[PDB]
């Protein structure tokens, strides 16, 4: 009994034409992939930063390591295209089982096969379904491990001498460093997950994901829920979407973060600095130039009493001053070099400054994740001329609207799901209104 | 008669004055830590160095504030995103000077607000209610967020967010439109839409109800004792109403069906602010209001002004004072 | 529920509005579009053409500085550009 | 039978017929260059 | 006013020679400069050191003179400070320097000449808002 | 100031639990129509 | 039948577009209105008054453009057609700002149009007029910002211009000048307005959440009949609701439509008076004691004196090119500035 304007809710019973529904959308998702993957290349100008040229598809493919070599320098783009050749070409599969499941296949699944029917409320098949689902996920985290340890490697920001794809032959294991990291602050300095700097704890942790996952996706085969599982949980289709759009309201918020605060899976060479990375190059340029003029920056003392270049965090590190002193967690490849056991070392600051650290300093102060969204680079008072607005502000803004909506969707279809559950989604029954056998508060 | 299933029973009553329920079972502690301490630091609390560059700021009114000044400051730059509870200082005052009041009441007051919107659906179900009041709570609640956490993440220090003051409120809202151009950002201005057009549509909707009132009183009584809470019968001629406004616009700008009705009142001002609050979320990644500064010039390359010109002249006399012994190199970065 | 003048459904699906329309819409787009490319548009309102707001060595305003004068200021102004 | 012109066939092309024009006058526009 | 011939033409070398650009090449210049130098260099002024900027006048004053299409041209081939006593290629880009400056790669000599135009004509437009920052936005 | 801090994680704890269990605790069938 | 009752017979018929004696005054003025912002905002200028593009054809957007206030040496001329500046030329009236007083004053005959034509029409249907009563407060708004506050200053330079940036410049200037936001009668407006969006927010999302199951369909619109006498949503649950979570709630529907009525259209009344206030430059703009002690304790800061300084910076970096007439020439040492910007 749905108006057209919620039309595929009438879909939650007719199991054959919701998987065609599916698998359509499916076709959808990997032929945007394929499609502007292709489109990204075809714009693509080697000789110009990724992240001068809008791209957020080829710096993912680029991070695996095809394409690139040291210092992010792209070698050959083919692997870009195959990748987007192979998308795009795989979704006339998915979209033409799409629409034959949708329109020509059986309307409803559970009379063609047992195997691949299901009612929402059978809560052993609904339970097999989700192993299987795990088992796959299992082996696309283990995919990753494969290319980073046999395949090629993955490329490394940290790599000595300025980036470069590296194999990883020492994956990290020790749970007390891989899930470590889940129990971290979110706050500053900790980062939660998002602190993960070095592509040995990102392969040990897809390769304890992947065994986590296949566990569990033989577990749920194996098993039907618990009693007190049984009680805490509505079973019905659009309690599981409800359920599972909390999960990507939550998974969307910390991709926001990642791509905002990381630099290791997001290298800056692809994606453009962080913001916190920009505002301290900004004061390493400065400190640069300054001290090339003669400034003593240990000792220039400041108009607020304060460091002008250095001061101290509220632990002691030698940190730059100025309002970046907010961001002096930040840790890059082309800033460690200068840290010592007390934070930055004025022996080294005076003594060791490279020419290529003055350049990726410049470079990143000049590529600050501040724009239009006409794409006018810099702060809002700029005039037009750089047209710019980082990867990274894309991404994250984009992904925050998402993850918000999809909370949205979570509490209006969580909250449907229970009232529907009890019977009153439709409205309170005029001759049973359980407030008029309530008494009256007062 | 089990002493769980009791508390159970007590804590999901129907019957008390005030719902408790699970929710507020972490609404109710956070919200009072929160309070409690709001109220005490806006009186008392000494000056805080929002800005960490030892410039206190006096929020309280025991330090020169009235109430349209007094505000609890943000906590100090010097700290940025990193958590500072009490246990965290060497010393109360400590905790004080640098802003750790602010903290404390942020982070409760969001649990808590979170929770109360929980709690929204939560009593909705033991009434045997439709669920989703709780959804255009998430309007306002998104916008307390937005100003309180998401700002400050993305710009690294939660002396950016938003101070707990009036005055405070006009200087977060100045600073942001030098930084953002917030007045351009079509978010904002959807907002403006949700906003207004919401009070606009308060407006008619009670003046249309109010205008077809059926009579049922004298002249010497209110018309509202007309109603009697309860009572089955509508109170309004809605067909009277609708006669009135479609003669008004015309026939089919007018609504005959009272759940179209609410529902629209419903969701456009919980729509704008949806949107006015992605867009303070989305300009914490410095995604800024459209730049149309020197866009248009003239055949021999002089700009010729507009409007937006002027609007930058403005948010450049913002940029270049505030926080005016903060910034020791060129760009405002954050 | 009606007020006796002809649907507008029924009218916009008829052939015989879109045999009138689909002369008329055009027209008047291209009318439209006439009024500017042929620069008639600057000269009624008075608007600069890109070459029309400075002089060619100047960068002063041509702003309308008195009340009952102002007519011949505009004037005056234009015939710096001649 | 239906009157063709009425007030409201005033009212509509009081409107339609001048955004029209100015539809296509903006358009043009878009071509000028300076 | 519009872009004349007079506005177009800028001094080739500091003996007096001039060039008179077309509309053509002022574009292509803009453009250029935009691709490889706004970055830092957005309105005239130098956004990484801006005691140094990209007025007429300033660059009257740099050794090697800069203000004329010879002394910026090999000032993209060949920068040095502003006294000249020291070639600064490894970290301003330059044709010297291309290798690590990428987008100096693709620039061909009469990409340079359009970009020195461009840098020489703009003053003549925009007045003091060239080079003069944000005060004159 | 460990004291504080030993006791703040006691009482969130604590309130954290109650949450946790009392949403376990048969809260579907804790409506006015059907409880199952 | 007499020619006057003849003529009323004809302007009260029902028809598509109900037209009244009211029509004669609003239809001609808010067309006028209408047609002069899409004409100017699409064709004219604001070169010679403002120094300012402000029009489509000028390569402006729909953001930018705008039909720009008279110059300031115009001071509060009529600006009429016929009148001593234009003296009939259409071409500089235009150029002039003559299509900002046009649209200005047929707008407030228009507005007030529109309101007899509530009222007449409240009066031919049956009902009462209280939709015309709550229109006051948008024409309130409109002659006390349009009008009065440029009578009280210097000419109509400084009225708002009818367009999206100008009107944002508008309110730049008012923070900067005014003191605008510390004004409590703007305070009380901002309450009346977000509070309207509240009330019709949580009445709308009550209403549909305490719905009577009226039909057996998912989708619960089709349940209702504009004729039925029923209550379509439970008043009953609704208080109980709102009763144990907020504390209180409303129980009379009466006052309830009343109260949402009474809201925002006080709070524009509010705001309303403030800006009458700002016609004289009679702001709100400082606290006499905040001053005192500042002015003798250099370390005293509050989030007020803050507020003043970035006003300060507002007014001197705006004001040249924001008041052309003026002739401001403000060297770079006298801008206001803090350290590094
Ligand atoms: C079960 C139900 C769930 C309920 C559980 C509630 C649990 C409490 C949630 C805590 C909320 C976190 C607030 C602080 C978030 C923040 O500072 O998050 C930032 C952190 C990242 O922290 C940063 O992490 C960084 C990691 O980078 C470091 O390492 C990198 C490695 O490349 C780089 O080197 C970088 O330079 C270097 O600094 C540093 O540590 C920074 O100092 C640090 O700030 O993100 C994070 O942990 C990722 C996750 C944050 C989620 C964001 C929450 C958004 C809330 C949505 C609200 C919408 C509500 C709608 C209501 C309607
Ligand atoms: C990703 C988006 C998406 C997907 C995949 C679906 C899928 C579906 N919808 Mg939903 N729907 C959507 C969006 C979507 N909808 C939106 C946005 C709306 C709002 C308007 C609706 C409103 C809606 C209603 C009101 C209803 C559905 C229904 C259905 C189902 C039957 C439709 C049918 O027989 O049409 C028949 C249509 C045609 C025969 C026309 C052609 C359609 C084909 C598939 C176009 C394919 C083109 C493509 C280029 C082909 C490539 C081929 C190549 C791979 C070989 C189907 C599973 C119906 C349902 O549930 O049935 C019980 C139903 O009543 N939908
Ligand atoms: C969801 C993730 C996502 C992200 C982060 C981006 C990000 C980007 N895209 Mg991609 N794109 C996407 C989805 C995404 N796009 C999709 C789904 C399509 C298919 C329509 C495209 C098609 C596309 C093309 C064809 C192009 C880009 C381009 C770009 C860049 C400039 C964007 C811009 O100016 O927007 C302007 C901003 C808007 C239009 C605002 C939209 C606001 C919406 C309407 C609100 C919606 C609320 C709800 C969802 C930027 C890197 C450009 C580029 O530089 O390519 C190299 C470009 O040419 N994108
Ligand atoms: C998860 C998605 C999914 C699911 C659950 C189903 C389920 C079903 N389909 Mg549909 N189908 C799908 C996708 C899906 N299909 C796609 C993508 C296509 C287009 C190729 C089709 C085309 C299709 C047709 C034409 C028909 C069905 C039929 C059926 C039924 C019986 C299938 C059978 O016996 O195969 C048994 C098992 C096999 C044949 C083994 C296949 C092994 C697969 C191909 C390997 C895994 C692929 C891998 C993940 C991709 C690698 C990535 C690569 C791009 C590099 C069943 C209800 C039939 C039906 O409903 O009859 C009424 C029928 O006639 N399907
Ligand atoms: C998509 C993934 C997925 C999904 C949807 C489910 C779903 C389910 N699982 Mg399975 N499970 C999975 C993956 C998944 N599982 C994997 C990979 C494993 C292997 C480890 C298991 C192992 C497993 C076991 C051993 C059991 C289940 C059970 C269940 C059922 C009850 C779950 C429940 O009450 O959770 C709600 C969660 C809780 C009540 C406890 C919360 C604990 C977390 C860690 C607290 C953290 C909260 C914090 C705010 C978030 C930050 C994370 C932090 C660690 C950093 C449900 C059908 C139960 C069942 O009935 O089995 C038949 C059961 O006993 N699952
Ligand atoms: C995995 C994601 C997912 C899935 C599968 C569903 C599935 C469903 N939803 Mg849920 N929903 C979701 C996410 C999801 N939703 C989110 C994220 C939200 C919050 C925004 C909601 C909010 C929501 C509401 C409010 C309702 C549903 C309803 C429904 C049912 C029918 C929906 C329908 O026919 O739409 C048909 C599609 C349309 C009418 C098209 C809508 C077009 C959107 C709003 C505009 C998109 C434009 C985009 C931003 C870009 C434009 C840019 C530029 C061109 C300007 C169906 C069971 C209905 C329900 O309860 O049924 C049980 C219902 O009333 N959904
Ligand atoms: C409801 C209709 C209406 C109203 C209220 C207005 C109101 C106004 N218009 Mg608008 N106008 C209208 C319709 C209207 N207009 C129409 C239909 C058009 C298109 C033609 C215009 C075009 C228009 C222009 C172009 C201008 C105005 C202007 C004005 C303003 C000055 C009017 C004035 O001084 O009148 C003076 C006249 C009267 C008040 C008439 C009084 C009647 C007298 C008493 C009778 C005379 C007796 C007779 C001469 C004796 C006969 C003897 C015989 C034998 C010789 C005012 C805001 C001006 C403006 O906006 O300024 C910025 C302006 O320039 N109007
Ligand atoms: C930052 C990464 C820059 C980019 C990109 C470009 N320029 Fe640059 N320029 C930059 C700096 C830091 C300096 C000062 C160098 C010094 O120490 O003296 C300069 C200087 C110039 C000058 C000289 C200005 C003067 O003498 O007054 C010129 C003419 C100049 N830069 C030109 C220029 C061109 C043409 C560029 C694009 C090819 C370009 N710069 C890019 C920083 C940066
Ligand atoms: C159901 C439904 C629906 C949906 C649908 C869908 C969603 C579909 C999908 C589908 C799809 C998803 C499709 C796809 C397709 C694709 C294709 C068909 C492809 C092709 C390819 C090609 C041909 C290639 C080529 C190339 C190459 C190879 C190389 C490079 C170059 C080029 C690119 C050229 C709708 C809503 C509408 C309606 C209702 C129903
Ligand atoms: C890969 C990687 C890694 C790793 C990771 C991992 C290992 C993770 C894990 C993760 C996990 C392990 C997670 C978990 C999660 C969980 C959650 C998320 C849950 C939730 C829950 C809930 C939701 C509940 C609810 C409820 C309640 C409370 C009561 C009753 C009712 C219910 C049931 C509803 C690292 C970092 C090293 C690095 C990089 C990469
Ligand atoms: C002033 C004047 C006058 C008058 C005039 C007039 C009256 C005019 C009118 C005019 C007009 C009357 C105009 C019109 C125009 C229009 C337009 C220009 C439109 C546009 C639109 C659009 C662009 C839209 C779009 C869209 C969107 C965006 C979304 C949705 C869809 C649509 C499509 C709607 C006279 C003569 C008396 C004289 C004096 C002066
Ligand atoms: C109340 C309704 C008023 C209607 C006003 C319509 C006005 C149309 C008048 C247009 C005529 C302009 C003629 C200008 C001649 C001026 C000569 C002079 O200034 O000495
Ligand atoms: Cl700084």
């Amino acid at each position: 009994g749905f108006a057209w304007w919620a039309g595929n809710a009438r879909l939650i019973n007719l199991s054959g034409k919701l998987l065609g529904a599916h698998v359509a959308h499916a076709g959808l998702i990997v032929f945007w992939a394929g499609a502007m993957t292709l489109f990204e290349l075809a714009h693509f100008i080697p000789e110009k930063p990724m992240y001068e040229q809008g791209l957020i598809l080829i710096p993912h493919i680029a991070t695996l390591g095809w394409g690139v070599g040291p210092g992010g320098e792209v070698v050959d783009t083919f692997p870009f295209f195959v990748v987007g050749v192979v998308h795009l070409i795989s979704s006339a599969v998915l979209g033409f089982g799409g629409v034959y499941h949708a329109i020509r296949g059986p309307e409803t699944l559970e009379e063609y096969s047992s195997f691949f029917g299901y009612d929402w409320k059978d809560k052993n098949k609904m339970t097999t379904i989700l192993g299987f689902h795990l088992i796959v996920l299992g082996i696309g985290a283990l995919l990753l491990v494969a290319k980073a340890m046999f395949f090629g490697g993955l490329y490394d920001t940290w790599a000595p001498g300025g980036g470069d794809v590296r194999v990883i032959t020492n994956p990290t294991l020790d749970p007390r460093v891989i899930f470590g990291y889940l129990l971290k602050s979110p706050f500053g300095g900790e980062g939660w997950i998002v602190s993960v700097n070095n592509l040995e704890d990102v392969v040990g942790g897809h390769i304890w994901i992947g065994l986590i996952c296949i566990a569990g996706g033989i577990w749920h085969i194996l098993t039907t829920p618990f009693g007190w599982a049984r009680r805490a949980f509505i079973w019905s289709g659009e309690a599981y979407l409800s359920y599972s759009l909390g999960a990507l309201s939550m998974m969307g918020f910390i991709a926001t973060c990642f791509v905002w605060f990381n630099n290791t899976v997001y290298p800056s060479e692809f994606y453009g600095p962080t913001g916190p990375e920009a505002s301290q190059a900004q004061a390493m340029t400065f400190l640069i130039r300054d001290q090339k003029l003669g400034a003593n920056v240990g000792s220039a003392q400041g108009p607020t009493g304060l460091g002008k270049y250095l001061m101290r965090s509220p632990t002691g590190e030698i940190i730059f001053g100025g309002e970046t002193m907010r961001f002096w967690d930040f840790r890059g490849p082309w800033l460690e070099p200068l840290r010592g056991p007390n934070g930055l070392d004025l022996n080294k600051i005076k003594n060791d400054i490279q020419p290529w650290q003055e350049r990726r300093a410049a470079e990143y102060m000049t590529h600050a994740p501040l724009g239009s969204l006409n794409s006018v680079g810099g702060v809002a008072t700029e005039i037009n001329s750089v047209n710019f607005v980082s990867p990274r502000s894309w991404l994250a803004t984009s992904h925050f609207v998402l993850a918000f909506f999809f909370l949205v969707g979570h509490l209006w279809h969580a909250g449907r799901a229970r009232a529907a559950a009890a019977g009153f989604e439709k409205g309170i029954d005029r001759e049973s209104e359980p407030v008029l056998s309530m008494p009256s508060l007062d | 008669a089990n002493l769980w299933e009791r508390f159970c029973n007590w804590v999901t009553s129907t019957d008390n004055r005030l719902y408790v329920g699970w929710f507020g079972v972490i609404m109710i502690p956070t919200l009072l830590a929160a309070t409690i301490c709001f109220v005490i630091a806006f009186i008392a609390a000494p000056p805080v160095d929002i800005d960490g560059i030892r410039e206190p700021v006096s929020g309280s009114l025991l330090y020169g504030n009235n109430i349209i000044t007094g505000a609890v400051v943000p906590s100090s730059n010097a700290i940025g995103l990193h958590f500072y509870p009490i246990w965290e200082a060497a010393s109360l005052d400590e905790w004080l000077y640098n802003g750790g009041p602010y903290q404390l009441i942020i982070f409760h007051f969001l649990l808590g607000a979170s929770c109360y919107m929980g709690r929204q659906w939560e009593l909705s179900y033991r009434l045997g209610m439709r669920p989703w009041i709780c959804v255009a709570y998430s309007a306002p609640l998104a916008s307390a967020f937005a100003v309180f956490l998401i700002y400050p993440i993305g710009q690294g220090s939660f002396s950016d967010g938003m101070p707990l003051g009036i005055s405070g409120t006009f200087n977060f809202m100045i600073v942001f439109q030098a930084e953002h151009n917030i007045l351009m950002h079509p978010f904002h201005q959807l907002g403006v839409a949700g906003v207004f057009g919401g009070a606009l549509f308060c407006a008619m909707h009670g003046s249309l109800v109010t205008s077809s009132l059926i009579r049922e009183t004298t002249e010497t009584e209110s018309a509202n004792y007309g109603y009697k809470f309860g009572q089955e019968e509508e109170t309004y001629n809605i067909v009277a109403a609708h006669g009135y406004f479609g003669r008004l616009i015309f026939q089919y700008a007018s609504f005959n069906n009272s759940r179209s009705l609410h529902f629209f009142l419903a969701a456009w001002p919980v729509v704008g602010v949806w949107f006015t609050a992605l867009g303070i979320s989305t300009m914490a990644f410095n995604l800024n209001g459209f730049n149309f500064n020197h866009s248009v010039i003239d055949a021999k390359g002089n700009v010729i002004n507009t409007w937006a010109d002027i609007i930058n002249r403005a948010n450049l006399g913002m940029e270049v004072m505030h926080e005016r012994n903060a910034h020791n190199f060129p760009l405002d970065l954050a | 529920g009606t007020t006796g003048e002809r649907p507008f459904s029924d009218i916009i699906t008829s052939v015989r509005y879109w045999v009138i329309h689909s002369i008329t819409i055009p027209a008047l787009f291209i009318a439209g579009w006439l009024f500017v490319s042929t620069g008639l548009a600057y000269d009624v309102f008075g608007t600069p053409r890109p070459d029309s707001y400075y002089a060619q060595e100047q960068r002063s305003i041509p702003l309308v500085t008195d009340r009952f004068e102002a007519k011949q200021q505009v004037e005056t102004f234009l015939e710096q550009l001649k | 039978s239906y009157p063709i012109f009425t007030v409201r066939w005033v009212a509509v092309h009081t409107l339609a017929v001048p955004t029209i024009f100015f539809l296509g006058a903006i358009a043009a526009m878009q071509f000028i260059q300076r | 006013a519009e872009l004349t011939p007079e506005v177009l033409t800028v001094p080739l070398n500091s003996e007096g020679k001039t060039i008179t650009l077309t509309e053509k090449q002022y574009l292509e210049g803009k453009r250029l400069f935009q691709y490889a130098c706004a970055s830092c260099h957005v309105g005239g002024i130098t956004k990484t050191n801006p005691s140094l900027d990209l007025r007429t006048e300033t660059l009257a004053l740099a050794t090697p003179p800069r203000d004329n299409i010879e002394g910026l041209v090999d000032y993209m081939k060949n920068p040095t400070t502003y006294d000249g006593e020291q070639e600064i290629a490894e970290v301003h880009p330059s044709l010297r320097s291309a290798d690590i400056f990428p987008k100096m790669r693709n620039l061909t000599e009469k990409d340079l000449v359009a970009i020195a135009g461009h840098i020489l004509v703009e003053p003549k437009i925009l007045g003091d808002k060239w080079g003069g920052g944000k005060v004159y936005y | 100031m460990e004291t504080l801090k030993i006791t703040v994680y006691i009482v969130v704890t604590f309130f954290v639990l109650l949450f946790v269990f009392g949403f376990l605790s048969g809260d579907p069938a804790r409506n006015p129509k059907r409880k199952d | 039948r007499g020619w006057f009752d003849i003529l009323d017979d004809w302007l009260k018929r029902d028809r598509f577009v109900f037209v009244g004696w009211s029509g004669i005054l609003l239809f001609p003025c808010a067309y006028l209105a209408l047609g002069g912002w899409l004409t100017g905002t699409t064709f004219v200028t604001s070169w010679y008054t403002h120094g300012l593009a402000s029009s489509y054809l000028e390569g402006c957007n729909f953001l930018t453009v705008a039909v720009s206030t008279p110059a300031n040496s115009m001071g509060h001329s009529l600006l009429l057609l016929w009148g001593p500046e234009a003296q009939g030329d259409f071409t500089r009236w235009c150029q002039l700002g003559g299509l900002w007083t046009f649209i200005a004053l047929h707008g407030a005959f228009g507005l007030i149009g529109f309101m007899l034509r509530q009222f007449e029409i409240a009066r031919l249907v049956g009902v009462r007029p209280y939709n015309a009563i709550a229109f006051s407060a948008p024409i309130a708004v409109f002659v006390s910002v349009f009008l009065i506050y440029p009578l009280g200053q210097s000419s109509w330079f400084f009225a708002p211009s009818f367009g999206v940036a100008a009107i944002f410049r508008f309110l730049l200037f008012f923070q900067g000048f005014h003191n605008w936001t510390l004004n409590p009668f703007h305070m009380m407006g901002v309450a009346g307005v977000l509070g309207g969006a509240l009330l019709c927010a949580i009445h709308g999302a009550t209403v549909e959440n305490t719905l009577f199951q009226d039909g057996e369909g998912a989708s619960t619109f089709r349940a209702f009949n504009p004729t039925q006498a029923e209550e379509t949503y439970s008043m009953v649950t609704a208080n109980r609701f709102w009763s144990q979570i907020f504390g209180i709630a409303f129980s009379n529907k009466r006052w309830l439509h009343f109260f949402m009525l009474f809201v925002p259209v006080t709070g524009l009344w509010m705001s309303a008076i403030g800006v009458v206030g700002l016609a004289l430059n009679l702001r709100s703009y400082d606290f006499i004691s905040q001053e005192i002690r500042a002015a003798e304790d250099p370390e005293f800061e509050t989030f007020y004196t803050k507020n003043l300084l970035l006003n300060e910076g507002i007014r001197a970096w705006m004001a040249p090119q924001d008041q052309p007439h003026e002739n401001f020439v403000f060297p770079e040492e006298v801008l206001p500035r803090g350290n590094a910007l």
